[PDB]
């Protein structure tokens, strides 16, 4: 269902809550939403990534994207960056 | 940097003398703090005494009580640290006079000096458990009229033992144990690492 | 027909009752910088009848009281003011009580018991002191307000309010004997418990002592009853001193007139009330036994000599 | 005809009776009622909705319970509020009566007054805004239009 | 299930899911408290305004007590509601039976559907609830039919557990507050000047941990336990007390139970929750049945609590002006009857 | 630099008071003022229709961002919950599989929260932020207590103005 | 970049004192009409 | 304000100063 | 000697004020005023808290006056620290906090006569109070309970344009202050019920610990603010209003005159507030600028550490008084070298005013005591802690 598949269960005493009232779930999953983010092309052997926007973005930090086997991913975005 | 004026951190500490010269009995200690304050510490039989000096005297009138306090220091043998703060509108200055008294070791009472003290030292009983003696009535003032402990003693639970809910069948408040639904979360933060004292 | 002119002299009055309650939660909300209720119906009119049904819903307590006069007293109090509304002089009266002002004056006094009694039934502390301060100040606005009448009927020759719409017939009385109008105006906010004088329901210093157990429908006829009455004092006040115009041939003009006059007054009692802090219980009996009682009987002996001195003792038809 | 029908109309006046005229009662307790005196301040007139703020238990009906209730207090609270007339609606405002608040973990503050008093509508925020609370009077009205009592009755 | 963890009190879990169709009236009020306190899960079926349902809401912890909208005419609603519990307590019951629906339903028929829909869902155990002395062939339709039930539900739901209780008095109590509501007549008509009358009357609040004892016991199992009292008593103490009590004057007057009976059958007509019903009368001059050999609220462990020590409660409410400031033990306790 | 506030018989004086007190004059002065006023326009605004303005730092309503991506700003460093002066915020989190770091609980009890602000300040990404919105009475205790889903739907669906009201006070902070 | 501070040249001037007008009929004025329409109103 | 010149007098006859000068209503 | 509780929910009695009293008639022979049905724990709460998540705590122990008092522990900490805020904050604190000494005075004076039973000038200032409070929401976010003065200047600068709208304001609510003393000033029936009711001996309130405008009404000449300047309330120019014959109508006057002399204060700040940053540059005491937090590892260690940890204040104890609207408000923060404090004693302008009521309503009728409440300006934060 959710996020971390949060499932209170036909067994649980706690599915009882919903019962007349919905659950809060979420689509557009950001599990999947980065993943369906293009890989950033890069020329140099280190790219930043402020996030996008400075300020209001992430502290800024540079990814070495120096091993094609490998797409750097700023960890605060999950980018990955194609050399 | 502060703006300091020397001209206080001498002055005061000139007065300090002064009362150490003339209260030799009570006064164990006395210090002008960088902070430009002064904090006579005395006997805690020295209470009556030390106060009406300052109270009554020309060259150091300290007419109204600012308050009075007790830390409680637990290590301490003397666990609480009665401390009175007076103003003198006359020198336009201050001074703390802060004593040491044990759980069931009672301070004097100088709701004759000031009778402001007449509710702080309420205060102080309700919370910390230092008795007055001589005072007029004294009583809880800040905590629930069946309350026990003292709760501003450092060896209280913050959440207490007691929490109050109404129960439908005897349709009246009624005490029971506390029983919390997230417990405060005790982050600890002191640092492994000091700070070169200046 | 009697029935029908029975009907009408009530219920247009209720029906008025309830709009003075809007009038003074507006007039009083406009001089405070605010609207006043308006969202319940079209520019709050339908705000009187809405809480009268709930005050009407709500349970009313019995608190655990005298029942017979905790109950009793409301009726009284509500029964008194409907009733001093039956020989008022609008033109051709509902009924000519000869002696009406002295009708006015007796029923006026007996409403003091709806108090007294409500705080003693009511059995509880805020009730007893309301009461007690209430009675006092009550009767004690009534030595004066009895006297400044007794001044004035000298000067129309009659207890009959009747004969005053021929006597202000050149004149209003307010002219002669302005300085009673005031003192009639004061003692008519003394008794209708309004804002300068309201220490029986003062609410900050004591919690409404009159009413503090009762609720919903009790509460609600004193309720009725207070603003019925601070009508009809106004409107005694725009008979005996401020005389409409009267023309036998069109006797309308007198109530459309005698209606302009009385909301006037009515406002201003509104007005008095946002304008005011409220007097203290010492202060206020001071001035009636100390700042006014005095002037109140000089004026009477003036009032006595006048006629005589000038000739002008008056017809008694 | 359908008596159905004639008693749903009149339980609707029966409800917009009392959801037009919700006389407060006076219940400050921590601070907020300085947003309640807001309200019933200029900006955001309360009367203009038919609140009154009355002052006595008996006459009152929603009980805005603003502010912290202390231990000590509790009691008092519980009495006034069952000395309210019978059909008294409570609205607790403010995070320190909703819950605990930032005095939550005290030994003297009661952790919400729905462990004292049962409550209809929370208003949230410390200082709840005055619009906020506005609204939250306004939710209890729509509560209160909702409420069926005599088709109940007629159906039970 | 759920494995109890916690210190015993509230914002504590002891794993009984409940649900309880009566809560919203007078024993309910109590078998919900004690589950409450426990920390149980509680689910409260309710056909009564949210308004009248409040007083539930402040016993139990945040989430503890979930209020289900259901009508007894729909199976459906009693379907979701035992969905989750694994405990039925089942406590409804009527004295007037209404337009709408009449003592077979209140007693036996919807408390049919409930166990068999308790069962469908696994419940671990059901614990109707019927009148003591509710002999099939007794004089009240109630008892009568109270007593058909508890056939059919063992039934539907065999080994539900079934707690015939006797005359229950607590604050808000019928046989307690009904006699010192007699004062609106001046004399108190009593059938055998209210003498041949032998009643064992019991605490709400005992009744109900019995209840709950019942619900985290194994003995309970296909038990008829008939929780009755710790004293029996002819009607005409058990009257005159509660006058005494409610220090209001006694005038016990013999009148027929055949004209009483049309007395009941006067206020039963009354469209609002007649004052009082033919049943009811005829239950009031019911005697109540022997201890025989049913097990006890002491067996379920709540030892029974005497009606002497809390009646002061009771009836307190009934006291004047100053008879409210009287106490119990300077007070006379009335005989006690075993007969 | 003191001043003295209430520091301080002429026929015309004398009979001046005389017409002062026994004419009411004081009194007459104060009916004037409210009589003015009466004719001044109210200041009160239909409540529902029009609505008293916010600026942009009302902290309103909690609310966990995304980034335009559609990942979510939090990575669980968890000083909003150090810095929470009253104890509401709780998070627990674990490697997401993607091996980023994600929060698997993050409940703000709003009961407990005193809306400081705080946590708008401390989070680095920024992710959590007071949001405009301050209309979310609630009938239920429960409601108020929020978990991860509410406050990321809260916050998607008043992004728009978040952002906004960020853009327009970042500069300041 | 901007910083709210007061206008070049500073604000203008605000009033810190009572403007309370002292309007008042005078006294002997003000009793000479009143008792001027008693003695019409005896007349 | 709105006062429309003659309310805008019993104003400021009643108050004895000028409202329209210090206005209850914050404009642009 | 009828006792009786005047009650928590009492219509007049400011909060929830248990006053039990013995009335000889209507004459209150005692008064034993009952404390701490809002007594919550503020003290001991702080003690697990860090300074900077302490510093809220202080806007709710007297919120009418919710900035003047989170002052005094800025102050405070400053002290300790050695550390001073920059000038812009200087003045701004200035600004605000006079700006609040309006708000409490506007709150004094209004509740004062609702309670005395005049309500029309309640509303009058409460619409001034609500303009007010939206130069604290434009400034911090939060109409009250700001959190706005920080331990180390204030948090955020003015937003572009607030102090021209605390001047179109500042500008016209003399008159606002000017039309209230019409009705009441000289109401022919305000005098009378404040008038020589709880009237103060100089030496009684000095004895008493007064501090207030309690003091000043009574004639001593002392404001904290001129014989010990605390930020740069020393660069501006304000009367002090002393009274004479202290009682309720002549304190009431005092604080009518502070409104009056606030404004004055207002005025300068706007005309003279320094170009500059409105926070202490070291990193050490106050929170790097996110911008330098994104961008500098310095800045981000700082950030981190001083949001989560704190501080780390050195180890001493300072009592700091400011003066609030209500009068002398100090913290007596004893600070170990921890970030979290030890202890912090709030001295409210308030425990030692009721002290006095009894002292003062003596011989008074129950009427008299609703009046003497009101001038002590109580506000139940305060004094129950
Ligand atoms: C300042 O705030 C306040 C007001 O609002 C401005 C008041 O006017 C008042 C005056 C009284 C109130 C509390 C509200 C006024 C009451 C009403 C709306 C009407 C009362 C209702 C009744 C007794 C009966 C109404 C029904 C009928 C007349 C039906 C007749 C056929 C006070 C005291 C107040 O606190
Ligand atoms: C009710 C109608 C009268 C009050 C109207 C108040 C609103 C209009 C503005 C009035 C105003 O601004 O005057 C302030 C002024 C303020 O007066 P003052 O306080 O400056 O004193 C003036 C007198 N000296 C200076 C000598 C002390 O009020 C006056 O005009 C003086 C009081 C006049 C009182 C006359 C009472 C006559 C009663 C006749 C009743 C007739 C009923 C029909
Ligand atoms: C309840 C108590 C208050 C009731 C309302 C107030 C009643 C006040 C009555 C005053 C006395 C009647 C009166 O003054 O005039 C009555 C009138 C005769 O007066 P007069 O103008 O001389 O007429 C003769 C020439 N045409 O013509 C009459 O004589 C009419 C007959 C006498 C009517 C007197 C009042 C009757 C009241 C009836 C209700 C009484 C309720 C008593 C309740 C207590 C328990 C018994
Ligand atoms: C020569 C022949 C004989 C005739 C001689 C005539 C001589 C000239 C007239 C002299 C008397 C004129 C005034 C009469 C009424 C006032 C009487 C009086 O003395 O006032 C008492 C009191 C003021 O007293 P105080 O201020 O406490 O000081 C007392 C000092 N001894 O008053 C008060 O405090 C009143 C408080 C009132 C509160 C509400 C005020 C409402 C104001 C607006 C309404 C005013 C009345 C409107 C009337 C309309 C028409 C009815
Ligand atoms: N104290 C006593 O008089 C004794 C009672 N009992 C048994 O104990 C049980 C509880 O007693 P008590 O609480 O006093 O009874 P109540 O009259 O208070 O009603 C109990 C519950 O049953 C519900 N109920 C009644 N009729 C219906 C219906 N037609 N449809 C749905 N629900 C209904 C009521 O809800 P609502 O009112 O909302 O419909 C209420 O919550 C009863 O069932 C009774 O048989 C046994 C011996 C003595
Ligand atoms: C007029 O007197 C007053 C009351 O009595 C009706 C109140 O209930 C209240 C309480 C009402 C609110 C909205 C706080 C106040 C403040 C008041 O001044
Ligand atoms: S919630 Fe915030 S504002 Fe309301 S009382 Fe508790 S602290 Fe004061
Ligand atoms: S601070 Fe921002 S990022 Fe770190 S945890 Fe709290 S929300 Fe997630
Ligand atoms: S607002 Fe203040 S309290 Fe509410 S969560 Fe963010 S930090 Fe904790
Ligand atoms: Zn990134």
């Amino acid at each position: 269902i959710t996020h971390t598949g949060q499932v209170y269960d036909e067994k649980d005493y706690r599915r009882v809550r919903f019962v007349d009232r919905q659950k809060e779930v979420n689509e557009n999953f950001a599990i999947d939403l980065i993943a369906q983010q293009p890989v950033n092309e890069v020329e140099h052997r280190i790219i930043a990534c402020d996030g996008g926007g400075g300020a209001l973005g992430h502290p800024k930090v540079y990814i070495n994207l120096d091993k094609e086997t490998k797409t750097g991913t700023c960890g605060y975005c999950g980018l990955q960056f194609k050399q | 940097v502060r703006p300091r004026s020397d001209v206080t951190h001498k002055q005061l500490s000139a007065f300090g003398e002064y009362v150490a010269e003339i209260l030799p009995k009570y006064v164990q200690q006395v210090q002008v703090s960088c902070l430009d304050e002064l904090e006579i510490c005395i006997h805690p039989d020295g209470v009556i005494p030390t106060l009406t000096f300052l109270r009554d005297h020309t060259n150091a009138q300290f007419k109204s009580l600012a308050d009075l306090t007790a830390v409680d220091v637990p290590t301490r043998q003397n666990r609480f640290e009665i401390v009175y703060n007076l103003l003198s509108l006359r020198f336009n200055s201050r001074i703390r006079v802060k004593t040491y008294a044990d759980e069931l070791t009672p301070i004097d009472s100088i709701v004759s000096v000031h009778i402001a003290a007449n509710w702080y030292e309420r205060e102080v009983w309700d919370m910390f458990g230092v008795f007055f003696f001589n005072h007029p009535d004294l009583r809880r003032i800040l905590t629930d009229y069946g309350f026990e402990g003292h709760p501003f003693r450092k060896d209280f639970p913050l959440t207490g033992y007691v929490e109050l809910r109404y129960d439908d069948e005897v349709k009246r408040v009624v005490a029971e144990p506390v029983e919390l639904a997230q417990e405060f979360r005790k982050f600890d933060l002191n640092s492994p690492w000091e700070a070169f004292p200046a | 027909m009697f029935f029908i002119n029975i009907l009408t002299l009530l219920v247009p009055i209720l029906i008025a009752m309830a709009f003075l309650t809007l009038v003074e939660r507006k007039i009083l909300g406009y001089m405070q910088l605010r609207k006043g209720p308006n969202i319940v119906g079209p520019y709050g009119i339908l705000q009187p009848f809405a809480d009268a049904m709930k005050l009407f819903m709500k349970e009313p307590m019995r608190p655990l009281t005298s029942m017979s006069l905790f109950i009793i007293a409301p009726t009284l109090s509500l029964t008194l003011a409907l009733s001093l509304w039956v020989p008022l002089p609008m033109p051709h009266p509902l009924i000519n009580l000869n002696l009406g002002i002295l009708f006015i004056l007796a029923t006026s006094s007996l409403s003091v018991y709806s108090i007294l009694w409500s705080g003693w039934a009511s059995n509880s502390k805020y009730s007893l002191f309301g009461a007690l301060r209430a009675v006092a100040q009550t009767i004690s606005y009534e030595v004066t307000m009895a006297i400044i009448l007794l001044s004035v009927l000298l000067m129309n020759g009659s207890y009959s309010l009747q004969t005053l719409i021929t006597t202000q017939e050149h004149m209003w009385l307010l002219l002669p004997a302005w300085p009673m109008a005031m003192m009639w105006f004061i003692s008519t906010l003394a008794e209708t418990n309004r804002a300068p004088f309201d220490l029986t329901e003062g609410e900050s210093e004591l919690v409404s002592g009159f009413n503090v157990e009762y609720a919903a429908g009790p509460f609600a006829l004193f309720f009725m009853a207070e603003y019925t009455n601070i009508i009809l004092m106004n409107a005694l006040t725009t008979i005996i001193f401020l005389g409409p115009l009267y023309y036998i041939n069109l006797p309308e003009l007198y109530s459309t007139n005698f209606m302009m006059e009385a909301l006037l007054l009515s406002s201003t009692f509104l007005w008095i009330r946002a304008s005011y802090p409220r007097f203290r219980y010492d202060q206020l009996m001071h001035l009636l036994w100390k700042n006014f009682l005095p002037l109140t009987l000089a004026l009477c002996m003036w009032h006595i000599s006048l006629p005589i001195f000038t000739a002008g003792v008056p017809p008694y038809m | 005809s359908r008596a159905e029908y004639v008693v749903t109309k009149l339980d609707d006046l029966i409800n917009w009776a009392r959801r037009s005229s919700l006389w407060p009662m006076t219940f400050g307790l921590a601070c907020c009622a300085v947003e309640m005196m807001h309200m019933a301040a200029p900006r955001y007139d309360m009367d203009r909705f038919g609140v009154v703020f009355r002052a006595s238990p008996r006459q009152a009906d929603v009980m805005i319970v603003a502010g912290t209730l202390t231990n000590k207090m509790a009691p008092a609270l519980r009495k006034v509020y069952d000395q309210m007339p019978e059909p008294r609606y409570v609205v607790s405002m403010g995070s320190c009566a909703n819950g605990g608040g930032y005095y939550h973990y005290s030994y003297s503050v009661v952790r919400g007054c729905d462990r004292i008093v049962p409550v209809d509508i929370y208003v949230p925020g410390c200082p709840p805004t005055a619009e906020a609370l506005l609204y939250g009077i306004l939710q209890l009205q729509r509560k209160i239009k909702r409420e069926q009592k005599l088709k109940i009755w007629y159906r039970r | 299930a759920v494995i109890p963890h916690g210190k015993g009190g509230r914002s504590s879990v002891s794993g009984v899911v409940a649900t309880v169709f009566g809560a919203t009236g007078f024993l309910g009020r109590y078998v919900v408290n004690h589950l409450g306190r426990m920390g149980s899960q509680v689910i409260i079926p309710y056909r009564c305004d949210v308004y009248d349902i409040m007083h539930l809401r402040l016993m139990g912890d945040l989430g503890q007590l979930t209020f289900l909208e259901w009508d007894a005419r729909d199976k459906d609603s009693i379907r979701k509601a035992v969905q989750h519990s694994n405990v039925v307590i089942n406590l409804i019951g009527r004295e007037w039976e209404t337009r709408n629906f009449d003592f077979e339903d209140v007693f036996v028929n919807i408390p049919r559907a409930i166990a068999q829909a308790s069962k469908e869902a696994g419940v671990e155990r059901f614990i109707h609830v019927s009148h003591l002395n509710a002999s099939m062939k007794s004089s009240s339709k109630s008892l009568r039919s109270k007593a058909v039930g508890e056939k059919e539900v063992r039934s539907v739901f065999p080994e539900a557990i079934i707690i015939r209780p006797s005359d229950i008095f607590g604050r808000e109590d019928r046989f307690l507050n009904h006699f010192a509501n007699y004062r609106w007549f001046l004399a108190v008509p009593l059938v055998s000047l209210g003498f041949k009358t032998v009643k064992q009357p019991v605490y709400v609040a005992d009744v109900s941990k019995g209840i709950v004892n019942a619900t985290k016991d194994p003995d309970a199992v296909g038990k008829t336990f008939a929780f009755t009292g710790p004293n029996r008593y002819l009607l005409f103490h058990l009257v005159k007390y509660i006058f005494g009590m409610t220090h209001r004057t006694f005038i016990p007057y013999p009148l027929p139970l055949f004209v009483y009976s049309w007395i009941g059958k006067l206020f039963g007509l009354s469209p609002f929750e007649p004052w009082t019903t033919k049943d009811k009368v005829e239950r009031i001059h019911i005697s109540d049945v022997m201890p025989t050999d049913l097990p006890g609220l002491e067996d379920l462990g709540v030892q029974p609590t005497p009606l002497e020590l809390k009646s002061i409660e009771v009836l307190r409410r009934h006291r004047t002006y100053r008879w409210l400031s009287s106490e119990i033990e300077e007070t006379k306790p009335a005989k006690t009857v075993n007969y | 630099t003191y001043k003295y506030v209430n520091k301080k018989v002429d026929m015309k004086s004398a009979t001046d008071n005389a017409a002062r007190i026994l004419m009411w004059t004081e009194l007459i002065r104060g009916l004037g003022m409210t009589l003015s006023y009466l004719f001044r326009e109210p200041a009160t605004i239909n409540y529902p229709f029009e609505k008293g303005p916010l600026s942009p730092r009302f902290r309103g309503e909690h609310a966990l961002r995304r980034y335009p991506s559609g990942e979510e700003r939090c990575i669980a460093c968890k000083l909003c919950e150090a810095i929470c002066p009253a104890q509401a915020i709780t998070i627990e989190a674990e490697p997401r599989a993607d091996g980023s770091r994600r929060t698997t609980r993050y409940d703000i009890d709003m009961t407990k929260c005193i809306y400081c602000g705080f946590c708008q300040e401390a989070c680095p990404v920024d992710a959590i932020v007071e949001g405009p919105n301050f209309e979310f009475s609630t009938e239920t205790h429960e409601e108020l207590l929020y978990n991860k889903e509410k406050l990321l739907n809260n916050g998607d669906k008043w992004e728009a103005e978040i952002a906004a009201n960020i853009q327009a006070d970042y500069l300041y902070r | 970049v901007k910083q709210d501070m007061p206008p070049p040249g500073g604000y203008g001037p605000i009033d810190y004192k009572r403007n309370l007008p002292r309007r008042g009929l005078s006294g002997y004025s003000m009793f000479a009409v009143g008792i001027g329409a008693l003695i019409f109103g005896y007349w | 304000a709105s006062a429309t010149r003659v309310i805008q007098k019993l104003r400021n006859w009643a108050s004895g100063q000028d409202l329209q000068a210090k206005l209850q209503l914050r404009y642009q | 000697n009828m006792t009786l509780n005047f009650g928590p929910q009492h219509p007049a009695a400011h909060g929830v004020l248990r006053l039990v009293l013995e009335l000889s008639g209507e004459m209150v022979r005692k008064c034993d005023p009952h404390i701490g049905l809002l007594h919550r724990g503020t003290e001991k709460l702080i003690e697990y808290k860090t300074y900077l998540q302490a510093l809220p705590y202080f806007d709710r122990l007297d919120y009418v006056s919710m900035m003047c008092n989170e002052q005094a522990y800025s102050i405070a900490v400053e002290k300790l620290l050695n550390i001073q805020p920059p000038p812009r904050a200087q003045w701004i604190r200035v600004l605000f906090g006079e700006i609040t000494r309006i708000l409490n005075h506007i709150m004094a004076v209004t509740t004062h006569a609702l309670d005395i039973g005049a309500m029309t000038p309640f509303f009058w200032m409460f619409e001034e109070r609500e303009k007010m409070f939206e130069f604290y929401e434009r400034v911090s976010g939060a109409r009250m309970h700001a959190a706005y003065i920080r331990p180390g200047g204030v948090h955020q600068d003015l937003p572009l344009g607030l102090l021209d709208d605390i001047y179109e304001f500042s500008k016209n609510f003399s008159l606002r202050i000017d039309e209230v003393e019409e009705m009441l000033t000289n109401n022919r029936i305000w005098r009378n019920r404040t008038v020589d009711i709880g009237v103060v001996t100089a030496e009684d309130a000095l004895n008493y610990g007064f501090s207030g405008v309690m003091l000043r009404g009574s004639g001593i000449q002392w404001d904290l603010r001129k014989t010990q300047p605390y930020d740069v309330y020393d660069q501006v120019e304000f009367d002090v209003p002393i009274g004479s014959r202290g009682d309720c109508y002549d304190r009431y006057l005092c604080r009518v005159e502070e409104m009056r002399q606030s404004l004055r204060i207002i005025e300068q700040c706007l005309n003279k507030m320094p170009p500059g940053e409105i926070k202490v540059d070291d990193a050490k005491v106050s929170p790097p600028k996110r911008a330098e937090m994104k961008t500098s590892m310095e800045s981000l260690i700082h950030h981190f550490k001083l949001y989560t940890e704190g501080y780390q204040v050195p180890p001493g104890a300072t009592y700091t008084a400011i003066e609030a609207p209500k009068g002398e408000f100090g913290v007596y923060l004893v600070s170990d070298g921890s970030s979290r404090p030890y202890r912090c004693k709030i001295k409210a302008p308030g425990f030692a005013h009721l002290a006095g009521l009894d002292k003062m309503s003596k011989g008074h009728m129950l009427a008299d005591v609703v009046a003497i409440i009101g001038t002590q300006d109580i506000v139940f934060g305060e004094i129950d802690r």
